RNA sequence: AACAGUGGUAGGAGAGCGUUCUAAGGGCUGUGAAGCCAGACCGGAAGGACUGGUGGAGCGCUUAGAAGUGAGAAUGCCGGU
RNA sequence: UAUCCUUGGGAGUCAGACUGCGAGUGAUAAGAUCCGUAGUCGAAAGGGAAACAGCCCAGACCGCCAGCUAAGGUCCCAAAG
RNA sequence: GACCGAUAGUGAACCAGUACCGUGAGGGAAAGGUGAAAAGCACCCCGGAAGGGGAGUGAAAGAGAUCCUGAAACCGUGUGCCUACAAGUAGUCAGAGCCCGUUAACGGGUGAUGGCGUGCCUUUUGUAGAAUGAACCGGCGAGUUACGAUCUCGUGCAAGGUUAAGCAGAAGAUGCGGAGCCGCAGCGAAAGCGAGUCUGAAUAGGGCGCAUGAGUACGUGGUCGUAGACCCGAAACCAGGUGA
RNA sequence: GGAACGAGGUAGAUGAAGAGGUCUGGAAAGGCCCGCCAUAGGAGGUAACAGCCCUGUAGUCAAAACUUCGUUCUCUCCUGA
């Protein structure tokens, strides 16, 4: 049996050039008032998985 | 394939078993009791290796207290002259000197017991 | 290569020269090994199974209840520790197939080709000619050859005759230039060719 | 090579680490996992991305994005892989896929400018990079469209 | 050669021993195979020989390969005592 | 004086104990409990502390019937005043 | 048949789904081997027989009806050394005496007496442990296989590597088969653009990328995933049947 | 529905070559020295390991009767641009 792909991951990751993972940041759904905008304008942009994290999860990912 | 292994098991065993005679009845008779005095006695004579350096150094140190004694002095008098001359023969020397020649044994005390003074 | 060439009666006659391509070749015997294992394996046939507890009868029901009694605890009398008992894991059918790949394959079979015009058991005959399916001729070129061990020989569009021959021998064996091995050629410790069969393989080669 | 002198490659071949075999081994009584607990266990563990009911990566993570039915992965060539050709001669994806620069065809070809060149070339494709085609006419050739 | 070092559970790494089978090559065996019992032999270890006895027909060695590959314990299973 | 950093593969561990020092709770009681800090044990044999995981001394490749010392000791058990 | 070889392998190599258990459905065993050939022990004795000792057959009777070998536990016979003022996880080291004489080497068996010394495994902060398990001997008995992923090592070919199904082919190797797959260019949610791209009003800055390039197929090994997935072990749940 | 023909299955037949000699041995298939057949060296058995001892194998043949397939013929039925 081939391996079945994390699919919520698959919805929610990108894969990159040097193998990294772009993600989003979360507190960016619902509740903004009780945010600063300079927050805000850091979380609309993107990430990057740690390393430890990648080491959990990247088995679910090799078929991206 | 399939593998039994009926011979490796009992050689081994008896092996263990031919090194075990000598003890007493089950610990010769049967295999496993007898490996687990084995080994305990593999660590025994590790130790005593090691003891027996300590044990005859006693006795000659005792037979040569001894035979100070009756020359006039302590082992610990004389062998602190004999160290002072350059007498540093070893103990084991000194004690068969004084069990067979006890005169080269009163020489060296002698040399001792002169450079005490 | 260079090599002599010889007839069906054994007489040398002028030589041959070869495709260096094919013959001419230092071989590698790393890839020799990989496919000498992999062929050794495809021949195999994987009738080895055995019966899990699962498989072998019987078993079902606790044989006694799991406590009051003095005895361990045991969930079946078809459980590896018992007597009669399934296996754990054991053999079961497969396939030690593999394949490689053709370039490397090819070297293979390139290399010990190589190899064998080098050590010189190699002999080239052409015409191989025989009025009968007999042996006993056979037999005789082998012997008019120096033959006293194994051996291939080779063809292009399998004489029968020298099929029907030389397979009662024990240590020979015959082949046409398509049905070619690394096995047969390393088994067979010499190795006898038509030089069509010679053009054959060095032409898809 | 000869059957009663075989011998691998170093490096190629290794002894397989068995367990549950004796202590000298360094792997008796625990096969190296340990002592007790849900990873010592046979089928013991836990699936990949659980931490233990912390709320995993993902699910605190959010969703983005989607994907296109009508989406265009073309086939990119990036204008070195050019210079293998002689001059003057025509250029078609029909030809890439002939001469193996071209393992797939995917809706189309476009070409890019991680190159350069020193020839001229007739070449027609799906698409251009305005890089890539002011290159060709630069050098003389032509960038004709399929 | 010199220098330094070499306690060790979990655990990681590396070197190997041994068992069954297979391929090839080279062998042993009714002038006595394997197996079994002795022995004061050899090797750093796993282990391996030699001699004698029993037994009365199959078995090692080398290089590789593949594994139902090594048991002292499960209130383990079976049998025997 | 040689271990430091990165990347990657593989783990195990998340019941800790005592002792000394500094603190808390306690009754400035607990071989108590909970923290910090250093050690030892754990995972460390050996000598002493009679015996005696955690105290004192000290770290085991192997052998030797050689020697110098540490802690602790020197009238006899038991080597040494 | 790089499948088993009588605890294995069909439960079952033998009069087995038998014996046996159960009201019943149902459960469910054990147990192979004389010899090349019966040539299977005329006859003599002991004995009521059985069972022996001779003789004889046979290569072998130490082969004699559980009939190839025949271990160990266990049971006994005889004897070299030791032992009835001694306490001892039962040994070890030292060691006298006595008895022997080897795979001939600072040899062997006993061992008065002295010294040191609280078993093995598990689990524990810590166990001689008055915590657990084992009466003993023997056998069997636990991390594997498929598929896929990833890392390392190796090999082959390299900006190119590779075939799958399938056809032919001895259940094979091989050839054909390039459909497909990975990589060579990424960025972006996407349109899309392209060694740039996205954000953005922005030729700004910043992120991700390139410039600082090596992958791919196969194999070994480690690990992971999905499958009983290291082995044994519940109480229990469901379906269908058997039983007043 | 029927015949004919061909092939095959359900019993079978044939089928090359050495007691070769000599040493052990209880007995040779074994050892040594020699020969032979092979479209047959596949297997099993025979006082121990047999190409040439037996049954057999390769190859070539074979069926009264019942069956399987195939071909042809009879037999049937036929219109479509």
């Amino acid at each position: 049996p081939k391996m079945k792909t994390h699919r919520g991951s698959a919805k929610r990751f990108k894969k990159t050039g040097s193998g990294k993972l772009k993600r989003s940041h979360a507190y960016t759904s619902h509740l903004f008032a009780n945010k600063s905008q300079k927050q805000k304008r850091k979380l609309r942009k993107s990430a990057v998985v740690s390393a430890g994290d990648f080491k959990r999860i990247k088995q679910m990912l090799a078929n991206i | 394939p399939r593998v039994k292994g009926g011979t490796v098991t009992r050689k081994r065993r008896k092996k263990v078993l031919k090194l075990a005679k000598g003890y007493f009845g089950s610990k010769h008779t049967l295999y496993k009791v007898a490996n687990q005095q084995v080994m305990k006695s593999g660590n025994y004579a590790f130790r005593d290796r090691r003891q027996k350096k300590r044990d005859f150094r006693k006795l000659w140190i005792t037979r040569i207290n001894a035979a100070a004694r009756m020359n006039g002095l302590s082992y610990s008098r004389l062998m602190h002259g004999l160290k002072l001359s350059g007498i540093e023969v070893n103990r084991k020397m000194l004690a068969d000197l004084a069990v067979n020649d006890l005169t080269a044994f009163n020489q060296l005390a002698d040399a001792a017991k002169a450079q005490l003074n | 290569p260079k090599v002599a060439l010889y007839n069906q009666n054994g007489s040398t006659a002028g030589d041959i020269e070869l495709n260096a391509s094919v013959f001419g070749i230092e071989p590698n015997e790393s890839v020799v090994f990989d496919a000498i294992l992999m062929q050794r394996a495809s021949l195999r046939q994987g009738t080895h199974k055995v019966k899990n507890r699962s498989e072998v009868r019987g078993g079902g029901r606790k044989p006694w209840r799991q406590k009051g009694t003095g005895r361990a605890r045991q969930g079946s009398i078809r459980s590896p520790q018992w007597r009669g008992g399934g296996v754990v894991f054991g053999p079961t059918p497969r396939s030690y197939s593999y394949k490689l790949p053709k370039k490397v394959r090819r070297l293979a079979i390139k290399s010990v080709l190589s190899s064998k015009v080098i050590d010189n058991n190699i002999i080239v005959l052409e015409d191989l000619t025989l009025d009968t399916a007999k042996t006993k001729e056979m037999a005789a070129i082998l012997k008019g050859l120096s033959v006293e061990k194994k051996a291939l020989i080779v063809t292009a569009d399998a004489n029968e005759a020298v099929a029907l021959s030389a397979r009662n021998i024990p240590g020979v064996t015959v082949v046409e230039a398509n049905g070619i091995n690394v096995l047969d050629v390393v088994n067979h410790e010499k190795l006898l060719i038509t030089k069509a069969a010679v053009e054959k393989v060095e032409e898809v080669l | 090579m000869k059957l009663h002198e075989l011998k691998p490659s170093e490096g190629s071949r290794k002894t397989r680490n068995r367990v549950g075999r004796g202590i000298g081994s360094g792997n008796g009584k625990t096969a190296g996992k340990g002592h007790k607990g849900q990873n010592a266990r046979s089928g013991g563990g836990v699936r990949p991305g659980f931490e233990g009911g912390q709320m995993p990566l993902f699910q605190r993570l959010p969703k983005r994005g989607f994907t296109n039915i009508n989406r265009k992965e073309y086939a990119v060539v990036n204008l070195d892989k050019l210079n293998g050709f002689a001059e003057g001669t025509e250029v078609t994806p029909e030809l890439l896929l002939e001469t193996g620069v071209i393992s797939k065809l995917n809706a189309g070809v476009k070409i890019l400018g991680n190159g350069k060149l020193e020839k001229k070339l007739t070449v027609k494709a799906n698409k251009f990079s305005a890089s890539a085609k002011e290159a060709v006419e630069a050098a003389g050739g032509t960038a004709e469209v399929i």
